[PDB]
């Protein structure tokens, strides 16, 4: 029993991923919350299943980037879509699992592992397909396009394709063929990234970063062009309001950027499940990944976790995502 | 010795304005007398402004009404967070100048209206505020949570599923007027289908002064405020028990007033005089606190109340032998001069516990989930400094104020 | 609080000459007089409405944007025409053409600046702003064009202050212009997404209502607008009147978008009687939601009864038993339980104000969020593919400087808006 239930296989679920904490924090106040059980339920406070998988404190990113990139990964590269949402509030392991270290060998993310596989196939594989890999790099930052290469402009705006779908044009796009160009596009955009004046240990985003690789393919024989669109949206930080206390600083301006997109996200999921179709061009974000919300399910969510007295907030609304599907038999 | 009271919310205020109207009304004090001794919250101007235009003007300080001419906004969140805020400091001020003025207090006795924006959201950090600078005092709040079938703002339920399980672990008794179950006593008991808010509230505006006002006042079996928690509330949850009037006689059609306790009390428990449409459909009753005023023998309650504990049929919980806080004052209530309102020269208060709510809470859980289920109004409150986390995690709250006010009772 | 009203384009302009006709005498102020206020209270909140200078010289704070001159030169020649500050005209004497892309473009893309400029003198006028009103039809060049810029540069100027917007929806049996699907497909879509809260009137659903619900056979412009302007001062001004219950532009805003799209409306005013006559005061309260819930009478062109509701809030205004006003709304709720949406418990928002519309006894505004809506933007959207798939008089707007995928843009987006409304109905 139990499988029939898993009418949500819509795959879009999210798998859990859990961060250690390092000894200078196991006896300073941050001790495990987390309980798990087996490889795919994790024990906080009441709670008898989870969902399909959650990764353990001994989890690598090589292990997260297998079960949650690679397949999609295959995909683009034969023209599809597919989507990878992160999420997870501060000091929860998101700088870790996306990036990572930029050059390392194993402490690698998973924007320099797709960078590398993407490079491997690349003149191994090329004697009819002229490959050009283009990114783009843009946040949503109170719900307005801002572009992250060459002129920051503080607002920039969709059109729609040939189907009526709408894509971001005018986002400033670049030619990348090593892995180096890639790398040089993440810290020209981060260095403009809203990031909150705290402790140079935080990392407090306040802007969402949408990331796209697009595949491009280009056949020399009588056959056409093929556009794979890998979205690894990074998601802004989640912060409750309560405890923090915004009287006025980008606490307020952030608390309505992740509230209206977190909401947009509830909605998505569950009619990725099973519903007639909604919220679409609602907000940008939704306007930049649209496509991917409808086929190729790959759209996988891979949020944070890090046992303390925090963090238990940002990981219990990644669980309260993609909960609900088929109840039941 | 004494017990402010922060009206909060226009209802909390309107209901305030009226409370505050019976009080000097059976106490001799004219329109410009002493001073009184609460304090008046609201993010709409407009409302409060009523109570600095309209009568009792002069009554009030400047500084006991506070406003926010901003936006109310008919959401918890706004309320609560974002703009409710702002005012806050300001509030306790008050209730921290107005708290120290005076010697040795017991609480604040808080007004709102559950299901609105400053009513809702406001207090629920108000009181929040309180339950840690005052730790050591008696928080009972007095609300008028939603009516059954006929509420007003489409949210109400967002706005009182929030405001219960934020005051929840903060109030120490939580006293509850339902709106809609009043006019049935208006329709039922008194006959008018006129009944103008300036009526419930004159209404709530009499058992109010029932439970304060008299009380607080000499007789010959006080009941202190503390008293009331402690014979009243069987556990911490801030457990809300349900007001109830006796003589809710009108002044102009029948009379029969002369009607004796035995009689009286008997008018208590019938389902159709409680404030609350929460009609006794099997909630136990777990402990009353019947407040007597006017010309009452001690003997006719110690025995209006044994014939009462004897008829089964109001079968009162298991694990509670008595539950009946006999509490007994002099002076006869005070109606107003020409209302609608009998004057008779004796009533009862009673107030009380009963596992009956567990309906009430219920019905209006259900609500929530509806709507929340499809997220209804809540880009409402998330852009007002909410999260998924608020809702959702307010929801497992009252989950278990289901299974609480199901385990007190309904088992032995 | 405040808010700061705007007449864009013709209509929305001749329009102002009738909410303001009404609103001052709901208010007391004589063309450039002051306040004669039959009472007292009509005074305490103007505010919202007016500004301070003189001391018998309360002026309306509003704009009025249009780019054909002899329109604003016959409001400002006219009754009350002369008591808007002159800094209030913005004028454009260019050729107003009746292109949504010649006012929104070419033509009030430049009178633009000229205008915020003051929408910002008149916003930090003082005290705290509430948000802004905003008359125009979704039919022509200063209309749906300029004024769908003004807003969109106003809920850039401040997306923390509400937008009511009241827009002449195209009428269905005969359109009073040609392109009118264009110049409408093209503001809807701006609307839906920046105004949050609209309230759709139709010059044909008001015909009807002013010829059979007042016998009046010859329902001139005037009366139109007079009747409109009578449902938009119930809603706002009102509300900013004391209460047993009150709202105000929030309230109703939280109270009937369950979803962000921002939804319109249809207004319905109460006691609507004929003249003589009719005068029967069958008023005491059964009787306004008696009217104010039937099909006809509701200023939209589509009927209630087509489509459930989301929300819906009678802003009643007129002393009433919170008990026959809280009541009544509950058996109208199940006596159509059908049509009224069942994932909100109580889709009715009571309101109620106490002082009712001047020389009446009692009256009470109605809002409602209604799905059969829908059936009217289909409407709209049909008319555009039919003649959008030739092209019809397209070259007036690309010759205009405009894009073949801004057209299919608004009709998408907007025709998509048709779609998202029947998540609901079902
Ligand atoms: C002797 C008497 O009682 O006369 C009434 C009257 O006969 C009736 C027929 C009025 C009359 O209204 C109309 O005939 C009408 C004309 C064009 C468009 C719409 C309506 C009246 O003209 C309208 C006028 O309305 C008001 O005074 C309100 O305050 C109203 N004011 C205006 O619309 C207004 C008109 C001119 C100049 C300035 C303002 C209002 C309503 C809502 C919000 C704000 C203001 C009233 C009660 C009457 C007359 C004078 C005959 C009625 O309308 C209103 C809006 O009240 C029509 O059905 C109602 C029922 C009324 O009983
Ligand atoms: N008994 C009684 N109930 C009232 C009175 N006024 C309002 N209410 C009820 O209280 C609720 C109304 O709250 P509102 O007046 O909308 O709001 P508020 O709590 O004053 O605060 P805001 O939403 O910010 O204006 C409804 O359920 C009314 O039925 C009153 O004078 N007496
Ligand atoms: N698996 C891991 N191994 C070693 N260090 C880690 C690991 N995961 C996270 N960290 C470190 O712990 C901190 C959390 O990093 P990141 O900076 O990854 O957090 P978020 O990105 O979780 N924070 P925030 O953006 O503020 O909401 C950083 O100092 C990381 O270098
Ligand atoms: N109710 C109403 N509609 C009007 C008025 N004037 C023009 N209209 C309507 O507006 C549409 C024409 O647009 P118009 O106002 O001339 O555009 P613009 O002046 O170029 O911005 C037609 O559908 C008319 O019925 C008016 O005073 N009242
Ligand atoms: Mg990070
Ligand atoms: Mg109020």
């Amino acid at each position: 029993l139990h499988n029939t239930v898993m009418d949500l296989r819509g795959n879009i679920k999210v798998m859990c991923r859990f961060r250690p904490l390092n000894e200078a924090e196991i006896l300073r106040g941050d001790k495990f919350i987390p309980k798990f059980k087996g490889e795919e339920t994790v024990v906080i406070q009441g709670k008898p299943y989870v969902f399909d998988r959650v990764l353990p404190p001994n989890t690598t990113q090589e292990q997260v980037y297998n079960a949650c990139a690679k397949q999609i990964v295959k995909d683009v590269l034969e023209g599809y879509n597919g989507t990878i949402f992160a999420y997870g509030q501060t000091s929860s392991g998101k700088t870790h699992t996306m990036e990572g270290k930029l050059h390392d060998p194993q402490l690698m993310g998973i924007i320099p592992r797709i960078a590398h596989d993407i490079f491997d196939h690349i003149y191994s594989m090329d004697e009819n397909l002229e490959f050009a890999i283009k990114v783009s790099y843009f946040e949503i930052y109170l719900d307005k396009i801002r572009d992250l290469l060459d002129v920051s402009k503080t607002n920039l705006a969709v059109h729609e394709d040939k189907n009526r779908v709408p894509y971001v044009k005018g986002c400033t796009e670049r030619f990348v063929s090593s892995p180096e160009e890639v790398m040089d596009v993440i810290d020209e955009g981060k260095s403009n990234r809203h990031v909150a004046v705290t402790n140079m240990n935080e990392h407090s985003s306040r802007s969402h970063s949408i990331f796209l690789i697009n595949i491009k393919q280009e056949n020399v024989e009588t056959e056409k062009k093929l556009s794979g669109k890998l979205y690894l949206v990074d998601l802004a930080g989640s912060e409750k309001v309560s405890k923090t206390g915004a009287e006025g600083a980008v606490l307020d301006e952030a608390k309505n950027i992740n509230k209206s997109l977190s909401a947009l996200g509830n909605v998505i999921s569950a009619l990725a499940e099973g519903t007639t179709h909604v919220p679409y061009r609602d907000s940008k974000m939704t306007r930049i990944l649209q496509d991917s919300l409808g086929g190729n399910c790959r759209t996988t969510i891979v949020i944070c976790c890090s046992p303390s007295v925090f963090n238990e907030a940002e990981t219990k609304s990644t669980l309260m995502f993609a909960a609900s599907v088929n109840s039941c038999k | 010795r004494e017990c402010i009271s922060i009206h909060v919310g226009q209802a909390g205020v309107q209901i305030g304005n009226a409370c505050w109207e019976l009080y000097c009304l059976e106490h001799g004090i004219q329109p410009d007398g002493h001073v009184p001794r609460a304090v008046f919250v609201d993010l709409e101007p407009t409302v409060i402004d009523e109570v600095r235009t309209g009568t009792y003007r002069q009554l009030f300080h400047p500084e006991q009404l506070i406003t926010g001419k901003e936006d109310a906004a008919n959401n918890y969140a706004r309320g609560h967070y974002t703009i409710g805020k702002e005012i806050i400091d300001l509030v306790l001020d008050r209730i921290r100048k107005l708290a120290d003025q005076c010697t040795g207090l017991q609480g604040f006795s808080v007004f709102h209206s559950f299901g609105g924006g400053t009513g809702s959201g406001f207090t629920s950090l108000l009181m929040e505020r309180l339950s840690v600078d005052y730790g050591k005092k008696s928080k009972l709040e007095f609300s008028i949570y939603p009516a059954p079938q006929v509420s007003t703002a489409v949210v109400e339920p967002y706005n009182s599923i929030l405001t219960t399980h934020t005051t929840l672990e903060h109030s120490d008794c939580a006293f509850m007027v339902d709106n809609e179950a009043i006019y049935d006593i208006c329709r039922r008991n008194l006959d008018i289908e006129r009944p103008t808010y300036t009526n419930l509230n004159r209404l709530i505006g009499q058992i109010v002064s029932s439970i304060t006002a008299s009380l607080r006042f000499d007789g010959a079996l006080n009941v202190d405020l503390t008293e009331f928690q402690t014979n009243l509330v069987p556990y911490p949850r801030g457990h809300f028990p349900l007001a109830t009037y006796a003589p809710v006689i009108s002044a102009e059609k029948a009379y029969h007033e002369q009607l004796s306790v035995a009689e009286i009390t008997n008018a208590c428990f019938e389902p159709a005089n409680q404030m609350v449409k929460c009609d006794p459909r099997h909630g136990k009753y777990m402990a009353c606190c019947l407040l007597y005023r006017g010309d009452v023998v001690p003997k006719d309650v110690n025995a209006a109340i044994a014939t009462i504990k004897t008829k089964r049929t109001i079968q009162f919980v298991d694990w509670c032998p008595t539950g009946f806080k006999v509490g007994i004052n002099y002076e006869p209530p005070t109606v107003v001069p020409g209302g609608d309102l009998a004057k008779v020269q004796r009533a009862v208060c009673m107030l009380s516990n009963t596992t009956a709510i567990a309906e009430a809470w219920a019905r209006l859980d259900h609500k929530f989930d509806l709507m929340y289920a499809k997220r209804a109004f809540v880009h409402w409150y998330v852009g007002e400094g909410m999260e998924e986390g608020e809702f959702s995690e307010a929801r497992e709250d009252m989950a278990a104020l289901e299974k609480d006010y199901e385990e007190v009772g309904v088992d032995s | 609080r405040e808010i700061v009203h705007i007449q864009a384009g013709q209509c929305g302009n001749q329009i102002g000459a009738k909410f303001w006709e009404v609103i001052s005498d709901e208010h007391g102020i004589d063309p450039t007089g002051s306040y004669h206020g039959d009472s007292d209270l009509q005074l305490e909140r103007i505010n919202v409405y007016y500004n301070e200078a003189a001391g018998n010289k309360y002026v309306p704070r509003a704009i009025l944007v249009d780019l054909e001159p002899g329109t604003m030169d016959s409001v400002r020649s006219g009754p009350f025409g002369q008591i808007f500050r002159p800094d209030n005209f913005v004028f454009g004497q260019s050729g107003a053409g009746n292109n949504w892309a010649k006012g929104h473009y070419t033509e009030g893309a430049e009178l633009v600046d000229s205008v915020l400029d003051v929408v910002r003198k008149e916003s930090e006028s003082c005290d705290c702003l509430q948000g802004f009103q905003l008359t125009h039809s979704l039919g022509g060049g200063t209309g749906s064009g300029m004024g769908t810029l003004l807003i969109s540069k106003i809920r850039e100027e401040y997306p923390d202050r509400i937008m009511n917007t009241f827009s002449v929806v195209p009428s269905p049996k005969v359109s009073d212009t040609v392109v009118e699907p264009y110049n409408a497909t093209l503001s809807v879509h701006q609307l839906v997404e920046n105004t949050d809260e609209t309230y759709c009137i139709d010059n044909e659903a008001l015909y009807d209502i002013c010829f059979r619900t007042l016998k009046l056979t010859t329902p001139t412009y005037g009366d139109l607008n007079h009747l409109v302007s009578a449902t938009m001062s119930g809603v706002t001004t009102c509300l900013r009147f004391p209460g047993q219950l009150n709202a105000d532009l929030r309230k109703l805003a939280v109270n009937m978008v369950p979803f962000p799209r921002l939804h319109f409306f249809m207004p319905g005013f109460a006691p609507l009687t004929s003249r003589g006559s009719q005068q029967y005061r069958a008023l005491t309260v059964p009787e306004l939601t008696q009217q104010m819930f039937d099909a006809k009478n509701m200023m939209a062109a589509c009927d209630p009864r087509h489509g459930r509701y989301l929300t819906v809030a009678a802003v009643f205004r007129g002393r009433m038993s919170m008990k026959e006003v809280d009541e009544q709304m509950l058996n109208v709720q199940n006596k159509n339980s059908s049509y009224f949406v069942e994932w909100i418990p109580n889709n009715v928002k009571t309101a109620v104000c106490d002082i009712p519309p001047r020389g009446l006894k009692m009256s009470a505004t109605f809002i409602g969020n209604s799905t059969a809506i829908q059936e009217l933007f289909k409407r709209i959207s049909e008319q555009f593919t039919a003649m959008f798939r030739r092209k019809a008089f397209l070259h007036w707007y690309t010759g205009e400087g405009m894009d073949e995928m801004e057209f299919t843009e608004a009709e998408s987006n907007m025709n998509d808006l048709v779609s998202e409304y029947q998540q609901y109905q079902d």
